[PDB]
């Protein structure tokens, strides 16, 4: 079978982001041994290691979503992944509020629109408790 | 009064400025600063701990979101009046089935 690919973006610290840069468009295997990346089990926290050297990095979500778009002639362009998470590398915390380019900065605070009525899977709960449980009295109340 | 070149060119106009708006602001490369009834759900529950115990559990509920989910559930789940009613449905197919193998048995 095929599985689609899973591309997400890595934002490194400036000086430690010019080097990475200069081993990428090098292009030796020297930047393989350079390079790596530890994800915890966390499944938002890690390590990158630039030239053995430990970063603390947070995969956190971005308020828009990314595509990347390949092209042979420049005129043609094929969606090839989605977008959305970011290995910044120096819950509420996991999430990015301003975007990637420069026009979109606190897009999740000024350019979203927000329409509203976790909280779900907590009614959830709370109906598997009912469940188990023998009685239940319930009131909707005022100041107390 | 109009009703016609009026209403089309105010429309037309709106959606030029607009669309220069957008234009503008997306292509920025200037840096941007980083910057009803008010009534609460409270649920008593009453379960029976190892042994013998018949302790209640009296939980409030604040947040008016996980509020509205809760309640839409019981008042469909009171109109709603099952693992239950399929166990039923197959012991009704379980004597429909001998009811007709003895309608075989009497006709043979």
């Amino acid at each position: 079978p095929h599985e689609l690919e899973s591309q997400f973006i890595l934002r490194l610290p400036p000086e430690y982001a010019s080097t990475v840069r200069r081993a990428v468009q090098s292009g030796h295997v020297n930047l393989k041994d350079r390079l790596t990346i530890e994800l915890h089990p966390d499944g938002r926290h890690g390590i990158v290691r630039v030239d053995r050297v430990p970063l603390a990095s947070k995969l956190v979500d971005l308020p828009c979503v990314m595509e990347s778009l390949k092209t042979i002639d420049k005129k043609t362009f094929y969606k090839t992944a989605d977008i959305c998470q970011m290995l910044v590398s120096t819950e509420k915390k996991f999430i990015w509020n301003h975007g990637i380019t420069l026009p979109l900065k606190n897009v999740r605070k000024r350019r979203f629109r927000k329409t509203a009525k976790d909280v779900e899977k907590e009614v959830k709960r709370l109906l598997s408790t009912d469940a188990e449980a023998v009685s239940t009295r319930w009131e909707i109340i005022a100041e107390d | 009064r109009f009703s016609v070149a009026e209403h089309q060119e105010r429309y037309k106009e709106e959606c030029q400025r607009i669309f220069d708006l957008q234009n503008k602001v997306l292509s920025s490369t200037e840096v941007l600063s980083t910057d009803a009834t008010g009534r609460c759900l409270k649920i008593y529950r009453t379960f029976r701990d190892e042994e013998g115990k018949e302790y209640v559990r009296c939980e409030t509920v604040r947040k008016p979101a996980v509020i509205d989910a809760y309640v839409r559930i019981r008042t469909t789940k009171d109109e709603e009046f099952h693992r239950e009613e399929m166990r039923k449905e197959r012991r009704r197919i379980q004597e429909q089935l001998r009811r007709l193998k003895r309608n075989q048995e009497k006709e043979k």
